[PDB]
Parts: structure tokens; C-alpha cells; sequence
């Protein structure tokens, strides 16, 4: 009855606020990936570039280790993007879902 | 009406405090990379081995080593995602104040966001008080 | 239920002390009850007891040596020809799991009482 | 009747949380300690004079000479700086990682009450 | 040393400024301790710390 | 109201870093063997502040029966702020509840 | 004597589930002790190269790196099994404590 | 909308973010006066005193600690003061736009 008229009146209030945590759920994320694949490439990857894991530092040539930090960062840029988004809709549909099925 | 402006007046405000947060995040993260810089400046020792001096060396927090410190110029910073680069001394000074602006742009994004969502709050309230 | 006319007496003792339900099988013809006087502690160590189990290492370093040891005990019940054993003494999470490992039915935690009347129903003794 | 239990069973969440965290982070320390009789394997191990990347600031790590793999902190008092042999470290973290085993192990009968508790309290709200 | 709290002449709120004087108990109890032996004893008679203020240990 | 967990608040603070010490208590007990089982073989620093310092033995020796007031001292003297604290806690409880509710 | 079986069953719920996770990580740092080893390797010769189990990377030529590294992979490679051979006792324990009561009331 | 809006927002921004930056330097000001006390306290200079800087420690006397801890309490303390006026005026001006904001 009023199950989707108080769904509609709280979905665009809500997507509008969780825009900013969509958002700053995706930048906290991307946060991290600009200290690291800017602090590689800008500076001569010529010399050796190491690798540092945990009972080792590995030695490495820029040719492993440039490439990892391309599209590693790029796939999960994919990746991040979909479910944030997703999480939205999401409570959308899930607002008018709960009131449903608890009799 | 007094109608029309509450309901600006606080989204404004609250994301107008928005504004100055990341901005002073901004300056905010400046202490915590300079004074890194300051570790190594010290150290740095050019026409000489770089920190000459006495250390213990941290094996771990519970472990450590005297040594007689002085290595060969270079400095092996840490850049984030199992990606050591070599840096001698000055590109680690370099490469360290870098570590300033790269998460001071991890910022104003938000702020950026948080200043055009407040502009989604005022363009959609003063809608949504006529619509609904 | 019945009529005291149709109750009786038969060989042994009757045992419904500790069983008003099924506590040893149903029928078991021929195969016998094991009554245990036992000495049957399931070993933390092979012939040593050591520290009680409260942590995963315990778990499995010690039941690798006790399920052996009922299993040293228990096989010892598996030729006297059960189909069921009544656990009086050394009844214990291990004992009785191994008897259904040992195929043979194990009863748990039973009444010497019984057991001594159990030693005049079958009349045997019990053993250690 | 529920609502009792609506606040007991939101309340008992909790203290397996608070509790689930405190001995998750009980292992680490005691697990350092470990390891920091296990940084001390490796360097005894290649010898007095190598260079040690040791922490040195945010993003940097200082490369040194090593000397004395004999060398060891021990941390006790306070903060209180105790330098001690190769061996004295791997016992004084033994005592500090059987330090840590029961102040991890005192945490989980606390941990585990709460859930089988808040368990409990699920059921009859539901039923 | 002087009871400014408890026993301690440190002062009860946080963990920072107190260790600083509890800098302040340690030199005063071992100074006085040392001006014993500086002006000089062999034995020293004590009487109960009860029979005293107190006496750091 | 406000007045409640101020004072609980400083009460659970110095009480935790007091049980800190414990654990450093006994530590305190074992500097007191582990440097006296020093005689100078690994360098011997007080950690005692933020400057790390070329220290000598007694130098190692008296400050932890001084690192040993730490666990005298904080322990001591929270179990005032302890109460200190508590009952200004507990006095300010039933009088503004009460009044708010009356 | 129905009720101490109540808690091997929630005792041994943390622990046989805990041992499955924990052979899981010892073939992952296997491999990847490999795989660090790889990477040295894929550098011709490096003594620069840092092999500590800690903070302090502490300078080792590639190949004792990599016998150390190779031995670090055989270590989790070998530790696989215990923690596996964990979860079989304990899921053993958590039915001893109930093989107690389904047997009188099944026979 | 009106100018309110901006103005007394944005100032009591500007107000609580300018006496932040003032604080952390009067407290590490007063922490660096912390290892000053601990080698007035231990080793007085009857023997060296390194300074931690990162993990390695320079050789020197007692002072050159304390000297870079004032050194830094120095370059601390006046980055207070400026802005300890620069908050001072800031907030004088959210007393005016309080005023401001009610007359009208």
C-alpha cells in the first residue's frame, strides 16, 4: 500500500546522501593506489627496482615491477566501481523488500 | 517563507564545513611527511657515507643491532604496494616529500564531491519541498 | 501395561533400573553385554596420562593416542563376542565411540548396582 | 517479552566483538616476539657486516652495516631498554609469547559465552 | 618521597605529566638515601614505616 | 547529563596503563634480572624518554629500580583517581537523573 | 549425564573451522616462496638482493637467498599437513562428545 | 539563501581551523622538553648522548639533543603564534556575524 510510495520518497533522499558514501567508499580505495603507482613511475625505474614481501626484499627489474602496479590498480578500479554502485540500488530494492516478507 | 531557507541554511553549512575539512587536510598531512624528510636529513651525509653515526638498528621492535650505521649513498623508501625503489639519499628526500600532495590529493575529491553534493542538496530539497 | 498375572521371573536379573528405554540395543541374542571394571581410561600418552586437552595440539596429539588405546582396550571387547558393551568404568567421549567403531553397540555411564546385579543376570563377574 | 530479548541479543553481539578483536590482536605481539627471535635467526646466520634496511621513517627505510649479530634489544620495565645476547632475546620473547598465549587464551570462554548467550536470544524472539 | 597523592609525589590524572615526576620520586628518595651514607652510617637503625610516614623501598 | 562518565572516563583511563604496568611489573622485577645479568656485554641504554642515550651500567641499574617507581607510582596513585574520581561519578548520578525525570 | 557435551561441540567450533584456513595460508607463502624465488631468479645476479625474515633486510646474494627462500617455501610447504592433520582430531573430539548420548537412546 | 549562509559558516570554518594548527606545536614543544629532563636525569654527559634521528643515533654530549629538541620546539612554537592571532581574528569576526545574522 504505502510500501513503495515511502520507498521512492527515500531513495532519491538516500542515493543523494550515499552518493558521498559511494564515493568516499571508492576514495579511500583509490587513495592508497595514488601513493604507490606515482611513486614508481615518476622517478627513474632505470636502476633496480626491489621488491619487498615478507621474509624477503625481492630484487626486481622495472620490467616486473612497472607493469604490476599499471594494471593491477586498473583492474580494481574496474572491480570497485561495480559494487559501490550496486550497494545503492541495492538498499533501494531492499527498503521496499524488508517491509514484505516479515509477517 | 522561513520555509525555503532552513532547509539551505543547514545543507550549506554543513557542507560548507565540508570545504575547510579537506582543505585542512590538505595542510594537514604536511607534518607528517616533512619531518620524514627530517629523519633523513640529518643523516644525509653527501661527500661523506650518509649517517655516520651510531644506530640500533631495528631487526624488530623487540630486536635491535649497534652497528656502525654508514652505508653507501642510498635510501630504500617504501612506495607502496611491494614496490621497493632504490634511492640515494636525495631522491629519498625527493620521493619522500612526494608522499605530501599524493595523499593531500586523496582529499579535496571529497570535498570537490562533498561542496557538489551540497548543491545537490539545495537543487533537490527546494524541488523536493514542491514536489513532495 | 501387562497384568501382574503375566508378569514373571526369568534367568538372571532383570534389569529395567537403569533401562525404561533402549539402553542396550533391543534384542541381543546370543551377543554379549560387556560389563567393565576397567581400567579403562582412555591414555592421553600411549601408557602415560599427560595434560588434559584444552587447545587444538591437544586435540590431535593426544586422541592420536588415546583412540589408540581404546582401541588397545576395546578391540580386547570385540572377541568375547558383544553386540553390545555396558560402560560402568572408563566411559568417556572416546570409550563408547570406539565400541560403535569396534561395531559393537557401547552403553554409557551405567550403575555398578545394575552391573553387580548384571553379574548375578548373566551371572558372570566383571573384569579390570 | 521480545523486546527484552531485542536489547539482549544486540547487547551480547558486542562482547564477542570486543573480545573477538582483544585475542585477534593478542597473537600479533606474541607473534612478533616469535619473529623477532626469528629476525634474529637470519642474522646471525649471514654474518656481522651486511647492510640492514631497517625502519627509519614514513615511507623510507635506512640501509646500515651490520655489526654484532650478537646485538639484541629487550624491551621490559616500561619502555626501559635492555640490550641482550642473541640468545637472552628468543627467551625473554618466549616468556613475552607465553606472556601473550594465556592473555589470548583468557579471551575466547568470554568471547565464545556471548554468541551461544546472544544464540539463545535469537530463537525465542523468533520462536 | 613527599606525598602529593597517594604515596607518590607524582599528581593522579594522566600517564605523561607524572613521569616526569615520577622522575621527581625516583632522584628525591635515592638522594636523601644517598646523603645517609654520604654523611655516613655502617648500620642504620629503621623503625616500622608505620612508625614512619613512609620510607621508599 | 554530562557529569556521569566524566569522572569514569580518567578512572578507566589511568586504570589500564596502571594494569599495563603489571605485566611491566614483573618486567620491572626481570630488568632488574636481566640487566644485573648484564655486566656490559650488549650496550646497555636506559629507554628512559624520547632520547635513546649511551648509558652505563649503574646508570642501567639504578634507573630500573627508578623504572620500578613507574609501577609504584602510576599504580599507586590512580587507585585515588580510582575513587577520587568514582564517587563524584557516583554523586552526580542520582541528582540530575532525578531531576530531569522529576 | 546429558550436559558437559554441550561445549566440546562449541569449543571444537572455533578450532576444526580455524584449522582449515590455516593449511590454506601454508601452500600460499609456499608458492609464493617460489615465487619471491622466482623473481630473484629473474634478476641474473643480485647481491643487494635483501633476504631477512624481518624489518632488517639484510644484504645476501641471490642464490643462499634463494636456498633460505626455497627452504622458506619448503617450511609452509612442509607445515601444510599439521594444520590439515589439525582438523581431523578435532572434528574426531567434537563427535566423541556426542557418540555419548546418541547411543543409549539409539541402543 | 542569503550571505549569512556563506559567511558564518565559512568564518567559524576558518575559526576552528585556524587554532588547530596552533595546538600540536605546544605539546610537542613540551614533549621535546621530555628527553631534555632524561638526560639531565641519566647520563648527565659523563658519557656521550646520540640523537635519534630515524633509526641512527648521532654522538655527541648531553645538550645537542635538547638543542634539536628546542630546535624544533622553536620551529614549533611560532607557527602557533601568528596563527594564535589568526584564530583571534577569525572568531571576532563570527561575533560580528553573529550580530549580523540577528539584526536583520
Amino acid at each position: 500500500s504505502a510500501e513503495q510510495v515511502i520507498a521512492g520518497f527515500n531513495r532519491l533522499r538516500q542515493e543523494q546522501r550515499g552518493l558521498a558514501s559511494k564515493a568516499a567508499e571508492l576514495e579511500m580505495e583509490l587513495n592508497e593506489h595514488s601513493l604507490v603507482i606515482d611513486t614508481l613511475k615518476e622517478v627513474d625505474e632505470t636502476r633496480k627496482c626491489y621488491r619487498m614481501v615478507g621474509g624477503v626484499l625481492v630484487e626486481r627489474t622495472v620490467k616486473e615491477v612497472l607493469p604490476a602496479l599499471e594494471n593491477n590498480k586498473e583492474q580494481i578500479q574496474k572491480i570497485i566501481e561495480t559494487l559501490t554502485q550496486q550497494l545503492q540500488a541495492k538498499g533501494k530494492e531492499l527498503n521496499e523488500f524488508r517491509e514484505k516478507h516479515n509477517i | 517563507v522561513l520555509k525555503k531557507l532552513d532547509e539551505q541554511y543547514q545543507k550549506y553549512k554543513f557542507m560548507e564545513l565540508n570545504l575547510a575539512q579537506k582543505k585542512r587536510r590538505l595542510k594537514g598531512q604536511i607534518p607528517e611527511i616533512k619531518q620524514t624528510l627530517e629523519i633523513l636529513k640529518y643523516m644525509q651525509k653527501k661527500k661523506e657515507s650518509t649517517n655516520s653515526m651510531e644506530t640500533r638498528f631495528l631487526l624488530a621492535d623487540n630486536l635491535y643491532c649497534k652497528a656502525s650505521v654508514p652505508p653507501t649513498d642510498k635510501m630504500c623508501l617504501w612506495l607502496g604496494a611491494n614496490v621497493m625503489l632504490e634511492y640515494d639519499i636525495d631522491e629519498a628526500q625527493a620521493l619522500l616529500e612526494k608522499n605530501l600532495s599524493t595523499a593531500t590529493k586523496n582529499l579535496d575529491s571529497l570535498e570537490e564531491d562533498l561542496d557538489f553534493l551540497r548543491d545537490q542538496f539545495t537543487t533537490t530539497e527546494v524541488n523536493m519541498a514542491r514536489v513532495y | 501395561g501387562g497384568i501382574i498375572e503375566d508378569s514373571c521371573v526369568l534367568r538372571g536379573v532383570m534389569i529395567n533400573k537403569d533401562v525404561t528405554h533402549p539402553r542396550m540395543r533391543r534384542y541381543i541374542k546370543n551377543p554379549r553385554i560387556v560389563l567393565l571394571d576397567s581400567s579403562l581410561e582412555y591414555k592421553k600418552g600411549e601408557s602415560q596420562t599427560d595434560i588434559e586437552i584444552t587447545r587444538e595440539e591437544d586435540f590431535t596429539r593426544i586422541l592420536q593416542m588415546e583412540e589408540e588405546y581404546i582401541q588397545q582396550l576395546c578391540e580386547d571387547i570385540i572377541q568375547l563376542k558383544p553386540d553390545v558393551v555396558i560402560t560402568e568404568k572408563g566411559i568417556s567421549d572416546l570409550a563408547q565411540h570406539y565400541l560403535m567403531r569396534a561395531n559393537i553397540t557401547a552403553i554409557r555411564r551405567v550403575r555398578k548396582t545394575d552391573n553387580n546385579r548384571i553379574a548375578r543376570a548373566c551371572g558372570a563377574r566383571i573384569v579390570s | 517479552n521480545l523486546p527484552q530479548l531485542e536489547m539482549l541479543k544486540n547487547q551480547l553481539d558486542q562482547e564477542v566483538e570486543f573480545l573477538s578483536t582483544s585475542i585477534a590482536q593478542l597473537k600479533v605481539v606474541q607473534t612478533k616476539y616469535v619473529e623477532a627471535k626469528d629476525c634474529l635467526n637470519v642474522l646471525n646466520k649471514s654474518n656481522e657486516g651486511k647492510e640492514l634496511l631497517v625502519p627509519l621513517t614514513s615511507s623510507m627505510y635506512v640501509p646500515g652495516k651490520l655489526h654484532d649479530v650478537e646485538h639484541v634489544l629487550i624491551d621490559v620495565g616500561t619502555g626501559y631498554y635492555v640490550e641482550k645476547t642473541a640468545e637472552d632475546a628468543k627467551d625473554f620473547f618466549k616468556r613475552k609469547i607465553d606472556f601473550l598465549t594465556k592473555q589470548m587464551e583468557k579471551i575466547q570462554p568470554a568471547l565464545q559465552e556471548k554468541h551461544a548467550m546472544k544464540q539463545a536470544v535469537m530463537e525465542m524472539m523468533s520462536q | 618521597a613527599p606525598k602529593t597523592d597517594m604515596d607518590n609525589q607524582i599528581v593522579v590524572s594522566d600517564y605523561a605529566q607524572m613521569d616526569r615526576v615520577l622522575r621527581e620520586e625516583r632522584a628525591y628518595i635515592l638522594n636523601l638515601v644517598k646523603q645517609i651514607k654520604k654523611t655516613g652510617c655502617n648500620v642504620l637503625l629503621i623503625q616500622k614505616s608505620i612508625l614512619r610516614d613512609a620510607l621508599s623501598d | 547529563v554530562e557529569k556521569y562518565q566524566q569522572l569514569q572516563k580518567d578512572l578507566s583511563k589511568s586504570m589500564s596503563g596502571r594494569q599495563k604496568l603489571e605485566a611491566q611489573l614483573t618486567e620491572n622485577n626481570i630488568v632488574k634480572e636481566e640487566l644485573a645479568l648484564l655486566d656490559g656485554s650488549n650496550v646497555v641504554f636506559k629507554l628512559l624518554g624520547p632520547v635513546l642515550v649511551k648509558q652505563e651500567l649503574g646508570e642501567a641499574r639504578a634507573t630500573v629500580g627508578k623504572r620500578l617507581d613507574y609501577i609504584t607510582a602510576e599504580i599507586k596513585r590512580y587507585e585515588s583517581q580510582l575513587r577520587d574520581l568514582e564517587r563524584q561519578s557516583e554523586q552526580q548520578r542520582e541528582t540530575l537523573a532525578q531531576l530531569q525525570q522529576e | 549425564a546429558f550436559t558437559e557435551l554441550q561445549a566440546k561441540v562449541i569449543d571444537t567450533q572455533q578450532k576444526v573451522k580455524l584449522a582449515d584456513i590455516q593449511i590454506e595460508q601454508l601452500n600460499r607463502t609456499k608458492k609464493h616462496a617460489h615465487l619471491t624465488d622466482t623473481e630473484i631468479m629473474t634478476l641474473v645476479d643480485e647481491t643487494n638482493m635483501y633476504e631477512g625474515v624481518g624489518r632488517m633486510f639484510i644484504l645476501q646474494s641471490k642464490e643462499a637467498i634463494h636456498s633460505q627462500l626455497l627452504e622458506k617455501q619448503k617450511i609452509a610447504e612442509e607445515k601444510i599437513k599439521e594444520l590439515e592433520q589439525k582438523k581431523s582430531y578435532l572434528e574426531r573430539s567434537v563427535k566423541e562428545a556426542e557418540d555419548n548420548i546418541r547411543e543409549m537412546l539409539m541402543a | 539563501d542569503q550571505q549569512k549562509i556563506n559567511k558564518f559558516a565559512r568564518n567559524t570554518s576558518r575559526i576552528t581551523e585556524l587554532k588547530e594548527e596552533i595546538e600540536v606545536k605546544k605539546k610537542q614543544l613540551q614533549n621535546l622538553e621530555d628527553a631534555c629532563d632524561d638526560i639531565m636525569l641519566a647520563d648527565d654527559d659523563c658519557l656521550m648522548i646520540p640523537y635519534q634521528i630515524g633509526d641512527v643515533f648521532i654522538s655527541h654530549s648531553q645538550e645537542e639533543t635538547q638543542e634539536m629538541l628546542e630546535e624544533a620546539k622553536k620551529n614549533l612554537q611560532e607557527e602557533i603564534d601568528a596563527l594564535e592571532s589568526r584564530v583571534e581574528s577569525i572568531q571576532r569576526v563570527l561575533a560580528d556575524l553573529k550580530v549580523q545574522l540577528y539584526a536583520k
